[PDB]
RNA sequence: AAUAACUUUUCGAAUCGCAUGGCCUUGUGCUGGCGAUGGUUCAUUCAAAUUUCUGCCCUAUCAACUUUCGAUGGUAGGAUAGUGGCCUACCAUGGUUUCAACGGGUAACGGGGAAUAAGGGUUCGAUUCCGGAGAGGGAGCCUGAGAAACGGCUACCACAUCCAAGG
RNA sequence: AACUGCGAAUGGCUCAUUAAAUCAGUUAUCGUUUAUUUGAUAGUUCCUUUACUACAUGGUAUAACUGUGGUAAUUCUAGAGCUA
């Protein structure tokens, strides 16, 4: 209708920001920016109903015009920027640095890291295209655009990206034998092993991962980060390391630390 | 009223908003309810915030009486209790003044009043007071 | 009807009432812009020749310029044409407008003083109306008082006085276009990143074509 | 990316705030920080417009519809943000249909869903979410990135207000 | 106050039209536009290249305001001065 539209509904937000139905009619809304408003996380639902360091939604923007929350490096202050997976948000006045990456429910994990490891990230590569000036360039899954990479970078590479700098590290190919990471669909947040790739010239090519458990199940290609080889990731991992657990484990672990 | 206990649950330091929250759970087991005033009192000492750093404003008697749960704020260094705090729990405690303005019907009626004239507004009353003059 | 004479080279304005049809009648099958000796109009009015600029008629519709056939009649007017504001970027309405020629119709006329004569108005000649205000852009100040390019025009700038009850304090406008060491300090950074942008892109095509050079050892 | 050109010659910072620092050849000298606004192209995001496949209730008391004032296709053009009979010129005679076309009706917005609950079904869904349409009816447009917008504009009709009767 | 910039195309209401239409699931754009957000991105601007043209920075033209008016009437406005 007539152009774009500024208002997000409660029962029409994402469901992993688990916003509760009542209290509200509304949802926040996430702006333009590096990642699709369906796949990110605003930054109000990250420090009122993750980290619940604000009770309103008015002092979130209290907390935001201090200029104390960063973005992969950079102070952001509008209350619904689009974070998204791999991204670095620290919070100074804290100390704490946290890295947005899925639970093994889909969700969004409240994972803290290091002072280092809050100087990089890894983007998944979408396109490497050759820009005017003959100047080759690759773009990453957050829309970041490096200039002059390595010859040796392809589609669906994962590259490592310094944070001061915006310059590319050492990257990782995609070939079978590498650590994966699942980032949508029903296995969202499970952690594997290429072992077999599916070509289908058309469309749609497909992956068979095998996590530690000797499990097997199958994603798209686009639905698939390379995290690094096996065993050695490039990146701290969250709790449980993406292992999806059936209902009747869980319901055995919870009783068993229920107590001791 | 022989005795009130005040627990603090889930504390959580706030560095970022300059404040300390948690949870207030005050057991009042012979008293009628237990009256905000003195918790913000009873407050103070525990955390040494002289009464103006602190705020309680979310309480709940639990059925059948006898306990009541709520939320608190404490904040550092009053003049940052005024920063952040909302104006309307400011002026429970008497830090703030309540301001003082006509209701939404003229605020709005008086928008759309002085939304007809362009400029001044006083080059047009001078040419139309000597009309009425004369 | 009424009459608006203004002076321009003064800047006075002043209201006459004439009745007489003799003396309003050489108003008439004038278009607005013809000029009008006032010899016809009254013995104070001898050696003026006066310049026809607008006025309304008995319903308060001004006139316009070009709008030949002296009747009311509607046009769609948009912005940047008289007799209209638009209330809203983009928008035109249709309003009635009234004529250029002078008929009997009119309840006010509006005049200007081209050429003054012999003969002195008490009203509009003697007395001045001074200019509000003083040039504020630096080189509007500069041929103001015919500076040359370098007299520092900071302080020929027109000041007034303002008085509470008992204390003159002076206020000013703020020189625009005024050159300041901030602004040369702008110019110097601007132009700065421009050159060191250009060689930080030289030297990271310098350092790629050295790896495709080594690429091709193999 | 390269060559030869072309252009009512697009863009290539005459903008703003806090700071005020370093060098000697002592000049309002030469340099110099943080960040606001803007700007060409590319990518990204928020979109939008088209678009493929399959799927809709009652009716034969509707069996033949569509071409000539575009119906189906071809060539070229115009126009559009762009594809396309979208429009035009020329040319061909196609296209749909008893596996129900075309016409008619609907007290028909579509869907997620609701009611009833052996299974299978029957009935409902204006209406808390998604999509569409509309702002008394129908056209036409300005501005803009985005509207055929109506708490924008250009005249009507079920209309209808004000008066000094001129609007 | 007013000029400039942005927004007013979102929201909210309703279900009249609409029966391969809308819509649902599923595709394509190697068939396009896209303010804003985010990341990149611009040493070439001049004249057959010596008497050259401001770059320590070019020009008017208006609002607001002053002043004189019209109309029974409206977010009606005219003429004259000034200045970003």
């Amino acid at each position: 209708a007539r152009g774009p539209k500024k208002h997000l509904k409660r029962l029409a937000a994402p469901h992993h920001w688990l916003l509760d139905k009542l209290s509200g009619c509304y949802a926040p809304r996430p702006s333009a920016g590096p990642h699709k408003l369906r796949e990110s996380l605003p930054l109000i639902v990250f420090l009122r109903n993750r980290l619940k360091y604000a009770l309103n939604g008015r002092e979130v923007k209290a907390i935001l015009m201090q200029r104390h929350v960063k973005v992969d490096g950079k102070v952001r202050t509008d209350t619904t920027y689009p974070a998204g997976f791999m991204d670095v948000i620290t919070l100074d006045a804290t100390n704490e640095n946290f890295r947005l990456v899925y639970d093994v429910k889909g969700r969004f994990a409240v994972h803290r890291i290091t002072d280092e490891e809050a100087s990089y990230k890894l983007g998944k590569v979408k396109k490497v295209q050759l820009g005017k000036k003959g100047v080759p360039y690759v773009v990453t899954h957050d829309g970041r655009t490096i200039r002059y990479p390595d010859p040796n970078i392809k589609v669906n590479d994962t590259v490592k990206i310094d944070l001061a700098s915006g310059k590319i590290t050492d990257f990782i190919k995609f070939d079978a034998g590498k650590l994966v990471y699942v980032t949508g669909g029903r296995n969202l947040g499970r952690i594997g092993t290429i072992v077999h790739k599916e070509r289908h010239d058309g469309g749609f090519d497909l992956v068979h991962i095998k996590d530690s458990l000797d499990n097997t199940f199958v994603t798209r290609l686009n639905n698939v980060f390379v995290i690094g080889e096996q065993g050695k990731p490039y990146i701290s991992l969250p709790k449980g390391k993406g292992i999806k657990l059936s209902i009747a484990e869980e319901r055995d672990r919870r009783r068993a630390q229920q107590g001791l | 009223s022989d005795a009130v206990t005040i627990r603090t649950r889930k504390v959580i330091s706030n560095p970022l908003l300059a404040r300390k929250q948690f949870v207030v759970d005050v057991l009042h087991p012979n008293r009628a309810n237990v009256s905000k005033d003195e918790l913000r009192e009873k407050l103070a000492e525990v955390y040494k915030a002289e009464k103006d750093a602190v705020s309680v404003f979310g309480f709940r008697t639990q059925f059948g009486g006898g306990k009541s749960v709520g939320f608190g704020l404490v904040y550092n260094s009053v003049a940052e209790a005024k920063k952040f705090e909302p104006t309307y729990r400011l002026v429970r405690y008497g830090l703030a003044e309540k301001v003082e303005k006509a209701s939404r019907q003229q605020r709005k009626q008086k928008k759309n009043r002085d939304k007809k004239i362009f400029g001044t507004g006083k080059r047009l009353a001078k040419k139309v007071a000597r009309r009425n003059a004369d | 009807m009424k009459l608006n004479i203004s002076y321009p080279v003064n800047g006075s304005q002043k209201t006459f009432e004439i009745d007489d049809e003799h003396r309003i009648r050489v108003f008439f099958d004038k278009r607005i812009g013809q000029e009008v000796d006032g010899e016809a109009v009254g013995d104070e009015f001898k050696g003026y020749v006066f310049k026809i600029s607008g006025g309304n008629d008995k319903q308060g519709f001004p006139m316009k310029q070009g709008v030949l056939l002296p009747t009311r009649i509607k046009l769609l007017l948009t912005k940047n044409v008289s007799c209209y504001r638009p209330r809203r970027d983009g928008e035109r309405k249709r309003k009635s407008v009234r004529g250029a020629i002078v008929g009997p119709d009119l309840a006010v006329l509006a005049l200007v003083i081209v050429k003054k004569g012999e003969q002195e108005l008490e009203g509009l000649t003697d007395t001045t109306v001074p200019k509000r205000l003083g040039p504020k852009r630096a080189n509007n100040i500069r041929k103001f008082f015919g500076l040359s390019k370098e007299d520092d025009v900071r302080d020929f700038v027109i000041r007034r006085e303002v008085t509470k009850g008992e204390k003159t304090y002076t206020k000013a406008p703020k020189i625009q276009r005024l050159v300041t060491p901030q602004r040369l300090q702008r110019k110097r950074h601007q132009r700065a990143l421009k050159v060191r942008n250009a060689q930080a892109q030289r030297e990271a095509a310098a350092e790629y074509a050295q790896l495709l050079a080594k690429r091709l050892s193999e």
